[PDB]
């Protein structure tokens, strides 16, 4: 899997994480805690 | 009526018997010599088959009552309280039939090589065998009001 | 009757379960059927107040068919110990583990004895062999046959397996050399009165059950 | 919608996962038939059953919950119409169909058996 | 929740072209 | 009455899925807004009062 | 009349002589093993056998109390309560001997290789006996309403 | 009107037991060809005299289905399933003794050319359980008709 | 009306004896062919002769299907659980003893190679109790009739 | 009916089995643990007497659900005590069965190291609830069987 | 009315303390067989018999929920809903309880040689506690629909 | 009769996931544990469990096929027809898994030694998965005369 | 009717709770010590505890589903359509939920020495969703045929 533009699974992005959240407001702690880890990323 | 109870007389002797087989049986089964002879406990090992056919011993003498109080005719109530006494005598024959059994092929396999642990093996199936005792005293007494029905 | 296929499927599945489990292992037998006999034998005797019993009056079937059946099942599982012992043998010695083959004939008796009995269990006729409880009366000469002929087939089974399992000894009847085999057939041929003297006591005890007109 | 009880917002919600997924089937199916680019073949004659089966089930699931008037269906509509059929040629409708009525099942037997 | 993942990996990879899509996805936002 | 004619006249109508794109990571970008446009036209609040009957059973 | 409760008497003394019997066999298996090595701590081991075989008198006393309440008429409130109460005290000293016996067996072998042992084998082997005396007075408590059959 | 079943535990019981007797001394017969090749055709006997058990529960099973659909009652219905099993259980006993009996005659008559003749003189001699099995079925076949 | 269940124990017998002879012969059928890889068309013999015992009890039980009707009495199904049980029975025991005999014959035939006939001769024998037991449970099944 | 008695008295005999297998596996790690070292034989004895308690619930249940018993015998009384009795009698016997392997392990890891008679006192000690729940549940069950015909 | 509806409120504390029984039999012996060899897991190893011993609240919720639905005269249909929630709720607590047994077993004994499973095992030991919540959320809505009828 | 359909549809469909379980649990117990020695041949091995799991595929459709025919109300003619050609779909589809699943195991193993036995491996999977489809082909059969009454 | 359709909705709870715990043990029996060899492998080993525990969602939502449709009447034709997707869904996801423990222990064992089997013991271990998927469906599909008014 070493392709320069496809194919390399670019609608799993989309797909993966739309279909992936339909099985779960919930969101909300998610949503805080994932929002936690992008200020979080550098340490 | 239908007649039940004759069954119980029969089913007496038949835990008893098999207990005392399953005694006789274990205990007769095991080494008893070390390399040419014994301790002479040849002789202490025949107390246990007497020990293990008392209980059949005992447990006969209910059967006979209650075969002798059965009779030709009886009526379901005779029938329904003489029944019953013939299980407890036969359960505590094969309990205590099985533990001297037991307590017989470990003081037999034990005895044959020291004549020691026959103080206590010997006082083990005469505290054991008081359930044939005990069954057939309660077989006598639940048979004791079963005679004369009508 | 309900009986009828119920004891017929009921000793087909029993016999089915019962062969396949000395056989390799494809099916086993179902250890959950006594327990779930048991409690609801013993659930529906206490409760309510009544006696449970079953009540046929002959059944006509089982007493020929299975004094034959049960003594020629029995008689012909005997020699199988016997004659891989016999040609287990092989070289080892030119003894009497080849000429003691009288055993099998011993047991090849036990298929004729009760067989004979069953043969002699029917007088002028095969569906009913006496007086029956559906047009006639006095019906427990049709119904001890079957209680005869399953005693019978069970001595005879127990007298051919007796039998068999003496002459396995009777083969070899020796674990070193310098022995001797007439120890073991003597003992072995004190087995096969069983048969004869269980099947003759067993079918004067029974009666007669022919003769039905 | 909302939900309050069983057997009310499972009606839509099994509904839902099926149309929000036939559209990724769909786009998964025209994303493998756009690549492997006088190289064509093998692609476009596939999924034409699934489209036609999934399409007329769907097609009458998303009719169904339009359908109050009475032309409509309580089982379920739209799992009953994609189930009863493929069993039944000559049928007219079950449950809640328009006015067609037949010709959707031959068409989709004959443009699936080919 | 990761059989979307497991589906979409699976049945999912068959009709479009293993784990290659979702480090491709994560891989994806960083190039 | 239906969740699909604004679902329809949002998405059909706003922007069709189009056109521009950047210059750096377009394709995901790109196919990203088609399939969360789609995604969330699916999510268009298709619930009852059509055939609904609550208070079930 | 029709009655079912006659085996209530003979089931307490069937479990109670099953779980003395094997606590005796159990106790005498240690005893006889542990007699080998030390022959002086078989008088003391005897105690055990003595100390499990009390727990038969109480299905005995149960079975004989049960079947001294009994009349000359069958009703529904006196049967199917023998088999419980003394089904109860048969159960607690079948449990008890159980317990008692392999109590009894690690108590003679633990107590034959290391001494000390004795008082704590023979105080879990007196304190075992709770089961039986709660399910005794529970079986007496039991029969005490088995009468007054209408 | 139960026959059926004992009319088919005839083939049954004779089929598995055949079966058996013949996958044991297959079994023994393919372990004890490997060494010498010329065992082949002596070791070959043990399966087809196990195997011919199967025409006695076939012919009785036929002659049993024979008297089923046109006339049928109470009481002639319960010899098919005695003649059933007296067959099946012998044939099976048969097979299952002819299959160690035929192993063990194998590994004599493999070890040497003398218990050959006495082992094929006992797999002879076993056919007369099954044969006083089959001669009960159809002499209990024979007599099931009496009235009507 | 409770025959259906006679009509599937014929086909869900000789399925499990067909399935048990096709586990039991590719047991032994990689154990043969592991050490020489030579014969790996002479030993499948034993998967399809096992596998062909299966068009009896299919064709027993989709030629008993075709007798269903909308009306039937009691007395049309009882022989067709014997003869299914029967036929079932019989498959499933000349799969189990195709099954040893296969891979028997496949483990003697792989040393030596003269074995082959004892193994093919064995497992084509061993067959004869499904196509008695598939003819006497067509003669029950055509010897059947009774309505209402 | 008339057959509540087996199940009213059934409760005191599950939970005296499992206070039985309870002391036998104590008596048997303590007799296994005493032959290294006996010093430790009194700390022990806990466990027999921890497993030992659980038969008064299933005592009590008994003799409450044996003086609530009335003077007829019908099938409305004979169901409910049944399941009551047989509620505290399985978890007095599930109780006694995880308290005898508590105290098993607990007794033969405390012969090595000492330091664990906290936490299987704790677990031990923490293990007894069931008995307290099934004789709850013996009692709620109990207190809707009046007006027995 | 039969009022047998006991059996489903018994099942489901009997199946859900035998599965706590079990689980913190297993915790506790893979705690108390790592607490010897390593002191410093002592309170790292305790989650497991505090999560196991949670399963028995939902059967005894359960059965004290179903036990007030039952009623002071029983009914022939009331008796179903009770028993399907009770033994899927029992059923549910005894498979919990198993899981979570080799699971804390497990997790206990892989802890004990490195700690840096602890994370893994405490996810994989809590995962497991959906199905005594899945089994008593239908409990209760099977308890919820037995109040209505009567 | 109230209803008997739902047995057979049952049973085809818990039959053909049971076999088919088994037989890709049996595959892929020795395709994971074969994988570790050869890198190469986990593409090959993986032929049994994908093969395996396909034998579901019948008993569903034969279930839904029959489940949709089966609606509020039903006679008593199809609950066995439809029971008769369940259980032969349910014992097609477990004889092929379980003929299935040795053979997978046993050619997964023996194909990492010898890679020349897995045209007879493939072939023997293939001919062994005939035995569901004969099965569901009479259930098929079976199922098309369920139809006529309701 | 006496509406004892409950007991086929909570059959569904019970094999599919058994099944998902004996697959997640068996995951986690493996997983900690796979754990032990490899710190990074621990997250990659935990998958198939949440695959094996993941099939309990179909038996909850066909229990669910069940369990509001039930209400307080019912007929004599209703409670044996749910009987036979709870037992194949029940059955189906305890064979899957067993083979999925035995191959995900040994997916786990193989995949804990080479990384490079991870994906090919997921890839085994991912086709095991579809017999409990058509299982779930096919009770589904049942389910949705059993209230036809209201």
């Amino acid at each position: 899997a070493q392709y320069r533009e496809i194919n390399a699974g670019l609608p799993t992005i989309v797909t993966f994480p739309f279909m992936f959240a339909i099985m779960f407001g919930h969101g909300f702690l998610m949503t805080l805690a994932a929002l936690s880890l992008v200020l979080n990323e550098k340490k | 009526a239908p007649f039940f109870g004759a069954i119980g007389c029969a089913s007496a002797i038949i835990f008893t018997s098999l207990g005392a087989a399953y005694g006789t049986a274990k205990s007769g089964v095991g080494i008893c010599a070390t390399c040419v002879l014994r301790p002479d406990l040849l002789f202490k090992n025949i107390v246990p088959v007497i020990m293990a056919g008392i209980i059949a011993i005992y447990g006969l003498v209910v059967s006979v009552l209650v075969c002798y109080s059965l009779g030709q005719k009886q009526a379901l109530y005779t029938g329904f309280i003489q029944l019953g006494a013939g299980l407890s005598v036969g359960l505590s024959g094969l309990a205590a039939g099985f533990a001297i059994g037991i307590v017989g092929d470990a003081g037999v396999r034990g005895s044959s090589q020291q004549p020691r642990l026959f103080v206590g093996m010997i006082l083990i199936l005469i505290f054991a065998e008081v359930l044939g005792l005990y069954g057939l005293i309660v077989a006598l007494l639940l048979n004791s009001r079963a005679t004369q029905d009508v | 009757m309900n009986k009828e296929s119920k004891d017929d499927d009921m000793s087909l599945g029993k016999f089915s379960f019962s062969h396949f489990l000395y056989y390799l292992v494809l099916i086993v037998v179902i250890v959950y059927g006594l327990y779930k006999l048991f409690t609801g034998h013993g659930s529906d005797i206490n409760f309510g107040k009544f006696l449970l019993r079953t009540s046929p009056y002959m059944w006509a079937n089982l007493g020929i068919a299975l004094c034959v059946g049960l003594s020629v099942v029995g008689a012909a599982w005997g020699i199988f110990i016997t004659g891989s012992s016999m040609i287990g043998a092989g070289v080892r010695a030119p003894r009497i583990t080849t000429k003691n083959l009288i055993s099998i004939i011993f047991c090849e008796v036990v298929a004729i004895y009760g067989l004979i009995i069953a043969i002699v269990f029917s007088s002028k006729l095969t569906v009913a062999t006496a007086e029956n409880m559906y047009s006639k009366s006095n019906l427990y000469t049709g119904y001890s046959l079957f209680w005869a002929g399953i005693t019978v087939g069970a001595s005879n089974l127990i007298c051919g397996i007796a039998v068999g399992i003496t002459g396995a000894t009777a083969a070899i009847s020796d674990a070193a050399d310098s022995a001797l085999f007439v120890k073991i057939l003597v003992i072995e041929i004190f087995g096969s009165i069983l048969g004869l003297l269980g099947l003759i006591v067993g079918l004067l005890m029974a009666g007669k059950a022919s003769e039905f007109q | 919608g909302t939900e309050n009880a069983l057997l009310f917002s499972n009606s839509y919600k099994m509904k839902l996962s099926i149309l929000m997924g036939f559209i990724h089937m769909t786009y998964s199916y025209f994303f493998s038939l756009a690549n492997h680019l006088d190289i064509i073949g093998n692609f476009i004659p596939g999924l034409l059953f699934m489209q036609g089966i999934f399409g007329y089930l769907s097609v009458c699931i998303v009719y169904k919950w339009a359908v109050d008037w009475v032309k409509d269906g309580k089982p379920a509509p739209g799992l009953l119409n994609m189930l009863i059929n493929m069993f039944l040629s000559p049928g007219t409708i079950d449950d809640e169909l328009y006015p067609h009525q037949a010709k959707v099942q031959v068409f989709l037997l004959l443009m699936a058996l080919v | 929740s990761a059989m979307l993942h497991s589906l979409r990996l699976h049945w999912v990879e068959s009709m479009s072209k293993p784990y290659e899509p979702f480090a491709f996805e994560y891989k994806d936002m960083e190039v | 009455y239906t969740v699909v004619g604004v679902f329809i006249v949002v998405s059909a109508m706003s922007v069709l899925f189009w056109i521009m794109a950047p210059k750096n990571n377009q394709a995901v970008w790109r196919s990203t807004v088609i399939l969360t446009l789609a995604m969330m036209f699916l999510m268009w609040a298709i619930t009852f009062l059509c055939q609904l009957h609550p208070l079930v059973a």
